């Protein structure tokens, strides 16, 4: 279901993957909701939340690490997280999850 | 019987046989036209709908969906076809 | 899996006719099916038979006469020449003054008898008495 | 029947003989393919937007309001995925069962399950590559199919 | 193949008795001979105007097609200007009066005019024996389409 | 507007059908997109067993979503000028031959094509208002063939005095024994 919503984001939305992209993203406002893997340090996973907190994005918890966010939104990859620029054809903002 | 009408059953014979045993296979659902009690508007939905259907003023249930027949919500208001 | 539908008509003729019944209902009514029983209505083995026709392969109710001994199939259809058809009707038919041998032939669906006064062969689907 | 299994029930659905349906029905042929086109923008597969359609709306059949079914008619416009959805189903499904199976080796009923649904797998996809829906070479792995899924 | 290394051996690769004239120029430089194959064979444009050699070829080459003209499926391309190519037939046997599915492999000499690949379906022309194995040239290659159409990157 | 609603220069029996859609267009607010585009091919004449006459009209089919929205109503007023008449809307859907083993490869022929569907859309807008709710063949000891019919009980009040007419002009085109029957 919330892997169905990330897929449906990027088939139809815009995204950006990664901590250094996500960052930037928050930075310049332009975050509807970033995704945090469960495997992420929680040092970085404190920074993500204080900026998130400090430009007023919603922040989800994805139940598995950074492999299964990798596989969760399309790719060959770990993400460590993503954001969600815009969202398409997909509920993800409106539902909390 | 050793002798009987295969062309021409019965419709007591045909109504209790299977929907595909019949004659010429065909189904037993049909459709409703249902009024919720919040609007007037009327929503056409499935006898076997098998899931929730919604109507944009009372947008919960206006069936339920069950193992064959769906189960209409207990204040609509529907007629046949 | 149904391998034969021509196959499963005439089993059901069979045995419809040995309990004594005067009507079959025959699924899925291929057209060789109706072929076949044109033939066996032709000779007056069967009498009418009405094809209901549904939107996916149709039915064939076949009315009896008590009349038909042994409507059978020889599956694979095999490659008869001029000269084996002899050989079949001598093997499958139980006297040499009636029953038939039905040929499927480039010149149509017919029996041994019309087939050798047309000079004509192909494949064997079954027989008739 | 039950290709993979003894069940010989048959518990199908039985299309009515009109081939013109159903009298009632007031909306466009056109305007129920962009409520096709609007749920599969949505996400869905063709076999929940007919769903769908048969619930909230009068659509019996699409073949039989339109002049064709749903695959077709998003295919048409451009909604068409590079997977058929039975394929897609059966492809998750194995790759459920083997995330199951990691976390339970000795699961030999998993296992055997898994063959089967791997079986089906490549039965269908050789269809698929027959006629051409699929491209030739394309092999289940059981190792890259959950990029498939995503 | 009128590029890719038409002189590529030892040897200078030019047809027979064709003799091209360093005096009495002309606006073509290459003088090529072919021949009509015979049987309703179209000789093919490659063959009409391409630099290949192919002294085996039964347009441009000195071996003649007669004979027998059969037609099988490519299995194998992986020799130079050679083919393998499979003809499935049935046998006949008398006491179960049934058949059998039985394939014999033809080894076929191709000319460079034809692109040949797995899954078509070639006509071959009895020639002389070309080599230890070879006794047929291909002489048209039917294909249309292939099936090669649907089976791609969709959106 | 008199010739230029029937595309064919002959004849006279179409030609005062064709002024007779004219003359009935005195309702302006319905004759704008729905009679006004319509326009047929020809005209067969079909003589019943009850000595009456059958009008067999041809619309070309790309245009029978349209044309059978004004049917139920044109049919009416047209057999009240046109007493002695039945007036059938046929379409003239083209019957290609199926390819034998020695004919060219001409474009495959699709299914619409065929000579059986060509004959079931016959009977299709041959019964219109009502809807064909079944079909039977029977196959006659002696060799003969009749097609039965079977017709849905709603909206049959139009359409139960044509009877023998429908199957007349069915064997005039089709050539088969046809029958029909409204089961209750
Ligand atoms: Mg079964
Ligand atoms: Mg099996």
């Amino acid at each position: 279901s919330i892997n169905q919503k990330l897929a449906l984001v990027i088939k139809s939305g815009k995204y950006t993957l990664g901590y250094k992209s996500t960052v930037k993203s928050l930075r310049q406002g332009k975050s509807k909701l970033i995704i945090i893997a469960a495997n992420t340090p929680v040092l970085r996973k404190s920074e993500l939340e204080y900026y998130a907190m400090l430009s007023k994005t919603k922040v989800y918890y994805f139940q598995g690490g950074n492999n299964e966010l990798g596989t969760a939104v399309g790719k060959l990859f770990r993400v460590g997280v993503v954001s969600i620029l815009e969202a398409g054809d997909s509920d993800i903002l409106t539902t909390l999850a | 019987v050793l002798v009987q009408d295969l062309l021409h059953p019965t419709a007591a014979s045909e109504a209790r046989k299977h929907k595909l045993k019949t004659l010429v296979q065909g189904p037993r659902s049909y459709f409703l036209d249902v009024k919720c009690p919040g609007c007037l508007n009327i929503t056409t939905v499935f006898s076997h709908a098998q899931t929730a259907v919604t109507c944009e003023s009372c947008s919960t249930i206006l069936c339920t969906p069950t193992g064959g027949k769906a189960k209409l919500s207990e204040g609509t208001s529907f007629r046949r076809k | 899996t149904r391998s034969s539908v021509l196959a499963d008509a005439l089993n059901a003729i069979n045995n419809a006719e040995k309990t004594g019944k005067r009507q079959v209902l025959i699924r899925p009514s291929s057209k060789v099916i109706i072929k076949f029983l044109q033939v066996m209505q032709k000779h007056g083995y069967i009498g009418e038979f009405e094809y209901i026709d549904d939107h996916r392969s149709g039915k064939i109710v076949v009315q009896l006469n008590g009349r038909l001994n042994k409507c059978g199939v020889i599956s694979p259809r095999f490659n008869v020449k001029i000269g084996d058809i002899e050989k079949w009707t001598a093997n499958l038919l139980p006297a040499r003054q009636f029953g038939y041998v039905i040929l499927t032939t480039s010149a149509g669906i017919m029996d041994h008898e019309e087939a050798r006064r047309k000079h004509v062969s192909g494949k064997i689907l079954g027989f008739v008495y | 029947g039950r290709m993979h299994s003894a069940g010989k029930g048959i518990s199908s659905s039985a299309i009515p003989y009109s081939r013109n349906a159903p009298a009632w029905f007031k909306l466009s042929s056109e305007s129920v393919i962009e409520q096709i086109v609007k749920y599969a923008r949505k996400g869905l597969t063709p076999s929940q937007i007919g769903v769908l359609l048969r619930d909230a709306h009068g659509v019996t059949q699409a073949r039989v309001i339109t002049g064709n079914k749903i695959m077709r008619i998003l295919k048409s416009n451009g909604l068409a995925p590079e997977i058929p959805e039975d394929l897609y189903y059966l492809i998750k499904k194995a790759v459920s069962v083997r995330k199951h199976l990691e976390r339970n080796r000795k699961d030999k009923d998993a296992k055997f399950r898994l063959i089967l649904i791997e079986s089906r797998i490549h039965r269908l996809a050789r269809y698929y590559r027959t006629v051409a829906v699929l491209p030739p070479n394309w092999k289940y792995e059981s190792a890259t199919a959950s990029a498939l899924v995503n | 193949s009128t590029e890719l290394t038409v002189q590529s051996e030892r040897a200078f690769q030019k047809q027979p008795h064709i003799f091209n004239n360093p005096k009495v120029k002309t606006s073509k430089r290459t003088k090529r001979w072919y021949k009509n194959a015979g049987l309703g064979f179209k000789t093919p444009k490659t063959a009409i105007e391409g630099s290949y050699i192919d002294k085996k070829c039964p347009f441009t080459g000195l071996v003649s097609i007669r004979g027998k003209i059969l037609t099988g499926t490519v299995v194998s391309t992986k020799m130079h200007r050679t083919i393998v190519i499979r003809r499935a037939y049935l046998h006949y046997i008398p006491k179960y009066n049934r058949y059998e599915k039985r394939h014999k492999n033809v080894p076929v000499h191709v000319s460079p005019a034809f692109r040949v690949q797995v899954g078509d379906i070639v006509t071959v022309g009895q020639c002389r024996p070309i080599s230890k194995t070879v006794r047929f040239n291909v002489v048209k290659v039917s294909a249309a389409a292939g099936k090669a159409n649907k089976q791609f990157a969709k959106f | 507007p008199q010739a230029k609603i029937l595309s064919q220069a002959p004849t006279e029996l179409e030609l005062q059908v064709a002024q007779a859609f004219v003359e009935l267009e005195n309702s302006s607010p319905e004759l704008k997109a729905e009679l006004r585009p319509l326009q047929f091919k020809s005209i067969r004449e079909i003589d019943v067993a009850g000595g009456k006459k059958a009008l067999a009209i041809f619309v070309p089919v790309p245009s029978l979503a349209g044309f059978h929205k004004v049917q139920t109503k044109l049919t009416r007023e047209l057999e009240k000028k046109f007493q002695d008449r039945h007036v059938i809307f046929l379409a003239e859907r083209r019957i290609l031959p199926k390819p034998s083993r020695t004919s060219r490869q001409v474009q495959k022929r699709p299914r619409s094509r065929t000579l059986t569907a060509v004959h079931d859309k016959i009977l299709e807008d041959l019964v219109f208002p009502t809807e064909i709710v079944g079909k039977r063949v029977r196959y006659l000891v002696g060799g003969n063939k009749i097609q039965k019919v079977l017709l849905d009980s709603k909206d049959v009040q139009q359409i139960d005095y044509k009877l023998e007419s429908f199957q007349a002009v069915y064997n005039k085109l089709t050539g088969k024994q046809i029958v029909f029957e409204i089961p209750s």
